[PDB]
């Protein structure tokens, strides 16, 4: 269950890059550049990239 | 990353002087006619405003001769007039040009009070006038001729010129000669004899003038912005698209009559070149050049020279500055910009089921705000035909669009608002769920934050568009992430109430008890127990409660325990997450309790547990708060029989006591208060009634015939969970409420007889309205000058950037337990609570460093600094950081509403402002201690006399109360002369004077013995005698040198101390002469002869704190008394007697010996003149100049100062404020400096600290060893802060824009867009936050790369 | 309050341009913002962007 992003912080701790970087992983979602690999339930695609921070893939 | 080869962006921005071949550089064509019309058939004519050769194209890539209409064409011109068949859109950024010929000067930075031409020629700007209106003829490329360069001529005389001067000379009038001027105007030249004035000429008068001049002339020099380009040559057009043309319908102009404007002015402008052509005589080309002029004048603000009227009608031309200056600047940024979209102002409503993550939105609304998505979504998959025909489907309310609905809310996360929020705690963030109705409902405890009752709280709740902002709510704006507040490091939303009393209802122990003494193994049949019926909630049961901790590496340790719990904290565990100890959770619950219950579970074992914790909380909060039953009892609220007898005797008592009255005993006044006082003690004694009648009055049955057990009693309920009924609330209306202020202010002897509970009448109810109504009053202004707080706090920080994260230097300040009164008011750990310790600190133990220099003191480390006896620890400030232009994280620290190091790009300017104001709307005998220690004299020398007694001889005296544990805890500041009863070093008991005076005698007394001889004190001219037929006791009462005698004045009567033989005494510890001045009105208690002790008293001499009070520590306003400071450690003297004053004059004893001091003996002094006064020692008494005490004393020395006081001002309203916010505040104060060593820039600028910095940085190393200037701290006030700004983007939005105009128009002032304000106006990411990275890579792509 | 609610074109090009569902912009001087240079650029002090 997801309800805090205490885990997100401890990665990209700027709080603030942390929106750069995930937005912009979210939109090569969009676009059918790529797809997710970690596995999405209904997910938007910023909460997406955000799975990609705690699995610490994608950062 | 490598600086990007392709335009991705672009970069940093700047404002100066330029070339009107860049004007050319945007030219497309040359507007010829004013007429955009052809009077006959309204046809757009071409050569005007609205030309195709210059312009062209209206419809998308058109041709507007006719020839071309195809999109297909692009870039093809029609060769007769030209027409570049382009976008219309582009015709929003079509410029085009004039050629003038007619000079435009600039009037504006003439009549501007700050004479931008005036000391810009250093001639009389009144001079000026007289040249630029052409009425004199001004001297140009003159100098060794009769006249010089800074000269005028009248008409005829310069007729006389000519007949005195053919060659030669020329002199010419108006900006055609300034620019001759200007073309002439060599800095450098002026440069050098600048300074050579700076050499000669010591006036201000003179050299103030030559410091900003010098200062000017090479700041032209700093932007290469030559004078020259002040005479307007080439005229820019702005794109038709910009100055709308919409003939109103049925024959007239609705248009913006710009056009009407910039008609005149390219009706004069092709008037001049013509006066050009058949050279017309000068005097009327002249004429033209005032008359194109004003037509620049017209445009922008009718000049400032009267807002001519427009054709035959009231009503002055149009103002472009009524354009660019109404409100904030402009009007989006101003009040009313806007009205945000993708948004719903709607009331609110509770829904207790919902999730901590999530609010509640209607369905109607929710339509309305997210159609866009669902036509975005419904043709991006393709259900719906058209867009059309989806606008039909939602016009039908077809079921699918609702489905649309659900796949653009889900998962969509919104971010809310209220109106009357002035925090920042006051827009969060929660999930949408679909609820079926109108209002917007949230989750209970929320409502706190926003404080936000259900009085009519409308939010406005708002839609994060872009991935950014959607993941920003979830992010910092998440509820469940905030859970702390920015101002103190503790759980920001402590439970309410109803979900409070239902655990108290949980958690809690009833002598009458069903199943009291089974025992059970699992929380779960717990549960079974009581949510099923068959036992209590508050039964004594022994349960294995196989607890957790998190003792291990993360590893929650297993530990099996049985308690003696009640049934409901057995539930209470199915609650609590393991990693939490049933200890904490087997207590009977409270407000405060529940408090810091949450935040233990969050330093412990985490946020994430905590947060589904506090949730699970919630729920059965209100769960069994309906399991509760008992909620109120009219047979609880019963009086005592004692309250009705104590009133019984509270009449007879002042019955007699009226009679006492009748009897002449006590007074009128002394009855007063002796009303006040014994219905204060009925009072006390009723309330000695009614609490404990309310606290062991619920007896029932168990194991015996009774037992008592805490009163079940409801309203006790409330005072045992302290949730909203306290025991004054409960002493007013089941017992006498007390006395009551007066419609005056003070209070009326009598209180309220009985009880609001029973009965009063409206005399009692007059008493009680005036503060009713006072409450009421407060609340109605504090509001709005709240937010005018807190714009001038944001009006003076604002651009405060953390930049940095470790500086340079060990230098900080230091944070001490404010022991003031009894024990301390606050204490050490809150101040160090989030900072960083400056240097290696020791223990008590010296050279055993118990925290490294760089380390971050959190929790732990606060817990750690309270176990050892470490009691002053110096602490890295935020004032004393190295890093410029900033803050580096250190000397910040973590407290936020994280609990982490301070981010680069984290503006703390702003959150400083707003926490510092957001408690705005809040802000409005002898010494005997009842404890246990001993007294630690200091500073002070205390003598011991007769009896063996111990005295003071200095006002500077702190008592210290050392306990048998050691802690300082009482300090009493004890006044001058008193009698002590211990040393230092001897124990205090529990209610013993230890220094007692006389609040109504100030004793001066000896510290030797021996005879005192009256030496140059004679009976009538220095003295007098005062032995009274009331007396018996001989005394030479010393009078005040102003009543005496002429040859009297000249003297200060001196009492020689003298031996047993009759010499003068030297003082043990002071090589001094002992003939003490005495000074006036101090009676003496001997004659000639008398032999003193050692510590006597000789003579006696007979004697806001709120949010205003801030707003004068911020305002820096000068007080009226201030305590003059001791400027220098210094033996001092008297001098001077009336005229005016009472001279001070000081011998400093290493330092310049001139220091002196005028003083009115009509302000009461207090200086010993005996004493040698150190630099930081009070001369007179009353509220003191922080200004003397950041120079004199010091600036960390002020910074902790003021922000001690300021803080006790919070102690009045009991908030708790990390002072890291208001000490980056007081660094904002005193950002700018009196420069003080010449050479570099000035001998007295006021000038910025941190610019300074740099330029002595680059001063000790490169090009010299030392000649720059150096600066003695100015600290300034907030509104005088918000004055001097240097950005003309800030300044121009509160400022006067017009102001703003001059003041950097004619510097250029290059401003590379490194502000916040400024990035917003602009639309663009700001180099901090978010745009850190962003601005990263565009500032290292700035003049740079 | 600039790029939204504020650009008069800008939000159009912004209907324009989520009715299709991509958030991705560029920087929004507010026009009005471009006739304050153009008003200085009348006087004398010609403002640029240089680089």
């Amino acid at each position: 269950a997801r309800v805090t992003v205490q885990d997100a912080v401890e990665k990209i701790g700027n709080r603030f890059d942390l929106v750069l970087v995930a937005a912009r992983r979210a939109r090569q979602m969009q676009v059918g550049g790529k797809d997710p690999l970690v596995p999405e339930e209904n997910d938007k695609t910023t909460v997406i990239a955000l799975r990609e921070i705690e699995e610490g893939l994608i950062n | 990353l490598k600086a990007q080869t392709k335009t991705e962006e672009f970069d940093a921005i700047k404002i100066a002087l330029a070339s009107p071949d860049m004007i050319r550089s945007w030219s497309f064509g040359e507007v010829k006619k004013p007429e955009t019309i052809n009077y006959r058939t309204f046809k757009p004519e071409r050569d005007g405003l609205f030309c195709a050769r210059i312009f062209g194209p209206v419809k998308d890539y058109e041709c507007l001769c006719g020839k071309y209409k195809r999109l297909k064409h692009r870039g093809v011109i029609c060769e007769k007039c030209g027409v570049e068949v382009t976008q219309t859109k582009v015709r929003r950024e079509r410029m085009g040009h004039i050629e003038l010929a007619s000079p435009t000067a600039h009037i504006w930075f003439l009549k501007s009070l700050p004479s931008r031409i005036g000391l810009l020629l250093d001639m009389p700007l009144r001079d000026i006038e007289r040249v630029l209106y052409f009425e004199s003829y001004v001297v140009i490329e003159g100098g060794m001729t009769n006249l010089e360069r800074q000269q005028i001529l009248t008409e005829e005389q310069y007729l006389d010129a000519l007949e005195e001067f053919g060659d030669e000379f020329d002199a010419k009038m108006g900006a055609e000669a300034i620019q001759a001027l200007l073309k002439s105007m060599d800095l450098e030249q002026e440069c050098e004899q600048l300074r050579e004035e700076l050499n000669e000429t010591n006036s201000e008068t003179k050299r103030k003038k030559l410091t900003k001049r010098i200062k000017l002339l090479e700041a032209f020099v700093q932007s290469g912005n030559k004078p020259e380009w002040m005479i307007l040559t080439v005229l820019p057009v702005l794109p038709p698209d910009l100055r709308p043309l919409v003939p109103l319908d049925g024959g007239r102009f609705a248009t913006s009559d710009l056009n009407d404007l910039y008609r005149r002015v390219i009706n004069r402008n092709n008037r001049l070149k013509r006066l050009l052509d058949l050279a017309a005589p000068d005097i009327i080309v002249r004429n033209e050049k005032r008359m194109l002029q004003e037509a620049v004048d017209a445009l922008l603000d009718n000049g400032r020279r009267g807002r001519a009227i427009t054709g035959s009608n009231k009503r002055p031309l149009k103002s472009l500055a009524d354009m660019i200056k109404g409100k904030q600047g402009r009007f989006r940024q101003n009040l009313l910009g806007k009205r945000v979209d993708y948004s719903g102002r709607s009331v609110i409503t509770v829904g207790p089921y919902l999730r901590l993550h999530q609010c509640g939105l209607p369905k109607k609304m929710a339509l309305e705000l997210f159609k866009p998505f669902i036509y975005g979504k419904l043709e991006l998959r393709g259900l719906a035909t058209t867009i059309k025909a989806a606008k039909k489907m939602v016009e039908r309310e077809e079921a699918v669009v609702w489905d649309i609905l659900d796949e653009v809310i889900r998962e969509h996360p919104v971010l809310l608002n209220r109106a009357p929020t002035l925090h920042r705690l006051g827009i969060q963030a929660f999930e949408p769920v679909l609820i079926e109705g109108k209002a917007i409902q949230l989750h209970p405890l929320v409502c706190a934050a926003y404080n936000a009752d259900f009085d009519g709280d409308q939010m406005a709740v708002h839609v994060p568009l872009t991935l950014e902002a959607q993941l920003e709510a979830r992010a910092l704006m998440m509820s469940t992430n905030n859970i702390l507040s920015p101002a103190n490091g503790e759980p920001i939303i402590v439970p309410s109430q109803d979900v409070v009393l239902g655990l108290y209802y949980m958690t809690r122990d009833c002598v009458n008890a069903k199943g009291e003494g089974m025992v059970l193994t699992g929380p779960k049949e717990a549960e079974r127990l009581y949510r099923s019926g068959l036992a209590s909630l508050h039964a004594r049961v022994k349960v294995r409660i196989t607890e957790y901790e998190k003792d291990a590496n993360g590893e929650l340790v297993a530990k099996t325990s049985l308690k003696d719990t009640t049934v409901g904290r057995a539930i209470l565990w199915m609650i609590v997450p393991k990693g939490l100890p049933y200890s904490i959770v087997n207590q009977a619950l409270g407000k405060k309790a529940i408090s810091k219950m949450l935040n233990t579970c969050y330093r412990i074992l985490g946020l994430k547990p905590t947060v589904i914790f506090a949730d699970q909380i919630m729920y059965t909060g209100f769960a069994y708060a309906a399991r509760s039953g008992a909620s109120v009892g009219i047979d609880d609220m019963v009086i005592p029989e004692k309250k009705h007898e104590i009133i019984s005797e509270a009449e007879a008592e002042v019955a007699e006591i009226q009679e006492q009255f009748q009897s002449g005993l006590v007074t009128a006044g002394e009855r007063y208060n002796k009303v006040i006082d014994i219905w204060a003690a009925a009072n006390d004694r009723v309330s000695k009634a009614m609490m404990d009648n309310l606290q062991t009055e619920t007896v029932i049955n168990r194991d015996g015939q009774e037992e008592k057990q805490v009163s079940f009693n409801s309203i006790y309920m409330m005072a045992d969970s302290g949730a909203r009924g306290s025991a004054a609330q409960i002493r007013q209306l089941a017992g006498m409420r007390g006395l009551m202020a007066k419609p005056d202010g003070s209070i009326i002897e009598t209180p309220i007889t009985a009880n609001f509970r029973e009965g009063l009448n409206v005399l009692q109810y007059f008493i009680s309205t005036h503060g009713a109504r006072k409450g009421l009053a407060d609340t109605a202004l504090k509001t709005a000058n709240s937010g005018y707080l807190t714009r001038r706090l944001v009006d003076v920080a604002q651009d405060l950037v953390v930049t940095e994260d470790d500086c340079g230097t060990h230098e900080g300040i230091m944070m001490t337990p404010v022991i003031e009164g009894g024990d301390v008011k606050e204490p050490l750990r809150d101040r160090v609570l989030g900072r960083v310790t400056a240097e290696d600190v020791l223990k008590p133990g010296t050279a055993d460093i118990l925290v490294p220099r760089n380390t971050l003191l959190h929790e732990q480390w606060c817990d750690l600094l309270e176990e050892n006896s470490v009691d002053a620890v110096k602490v890295r400030s935020v004032v004393s950081c190295d890093t410029d232009f900033g803050v580096c994280a250190h000397c910040y620290g973590r407290d936020l509403a994280r609990g982490h190091i301070i981010n680069k790009g984290e503006a703390i300017g702003v959150i400083a402002a707003q926490s510092i104001g957001e408690p705005g709307t809040q802000l409005t005998s002898s010494i005997q201690v009842k404890n246990k220690g001993s007294i630690k004299l200091s500073n002070v020398k205390s003598v011991v006399n007769s009896s063996g007694k111990l005295v003071i001889t200095s006002r500077n005296t702190e008592l210290k109360l050392i306990d048998e544990f050691g802690r300082t805890k009482e300090s009493y500041k004890v006044p001058y002369g008193a009698v002590l009863a211990k040393g230092d070093g001897e124990q205090v008991a529990g209610g013993e004077t230890v220094a007692n005076w006389d609040p109504h005698t100030m004793p001066v007394i000896t510290e030797v013995s021996g005879f005192v001889r009256f030496t140059d004190m004679i009976d009538g001219q220095t003295i007098t005698r005062q032995t009274d037929e009331l007396t018996g006791l001989s005394s030479l009462v010393v009078l005040d040198s102003a009543e005496r005698t002429a040859g009297g004045k000249d003297l200060r009567p001196a009492l020689k101390i003298v031996d047993a033989q009759g010499n003068d005494v030297l003082i043990p510890g002071t090589d001094m002469p002992a003939q003490y001045f005495l000074p006036g009105k101090a009676i003496v208690q001997l004659e000639d002869g008398v032999q003193i002790s050692s510590g006597d008293t000789l003579a006696r001499i007979p004697q806001t704190g709120g949010l205003p009070r801030v707003a004068d520590l911020f305002e820096a306003r000068r007080p009226k008394e201030p305590a003059i400071l001791a400027e220098i450690s210094g033996i001092v003297s008297f001098g001077k007697e009336t005229k005016g004053k009472r001279r001070l004059v000081i011998t400093p004893v290493d330092g310049s010996d001139p220091y002196e001091e005028m003083i009115p003996k009509w302000r009461q002094l207090n200086v010993f003149e005996g004493e040698r006064v150190e630099r930081g020692d009070v001369i007179s008494d009353g509220p003191e100049a922080p200004h003397d005490i950041l120079r004199l004393r010091g600036v960390h020395a002020v910074t902790r100062y003021i922000v001690n006081e300021v803080q006790d001002v919070y102690r009045l309203q009991g908030v708790k404020i990390n002072d890291k916010h208001i000490e980056v505040i007081v660094r904002q104060m005193l950002r700018k400096a009196t420069i003080v060593n010449a050479g570099s820039s000035d001998f007295l600028e006021g000038e910025q600290v941190e610019y300074s910095r740099v330029k002595i940085a680059n001063r000790e190393l490169e090009a010299n060893g030392k000649v720059g200037a150096t600066y003695s701290r100015d600290l300034l006030g907030i509104t005088k802060a918000s004055l001097a700004t240097e950005s003309f983007i800030s300044a121009a939005s509160f400022q006067e824009t017009t102001r703003v105009l001059t003041e950097a128009a004619v510097a250029g002032k290059r401003d590379e867009l490194r502000g916040l304000k400024e990035n917003v106006i602009v639309g663009r990411l700001i180099p901090a936050g978010t745009g850190y990275a962003y601005h990263q890579d565009r500032m290292r792509r700035r003049a740079a790369g | 309050l600039t790029v939204k609610s504020d650009d008069v074109n800008g939000r159009t090009k912004m209907y324009k341009n989520i009715v299709d569902g991509n958030h991705q912009m560029e920087p929004g001087m507010p026009e009005s913002f471009n006739v304050l240079l153009k008003e200085i650029r009348s006087l004398g002090i010609n403002i640029e962007l240089e680089d």
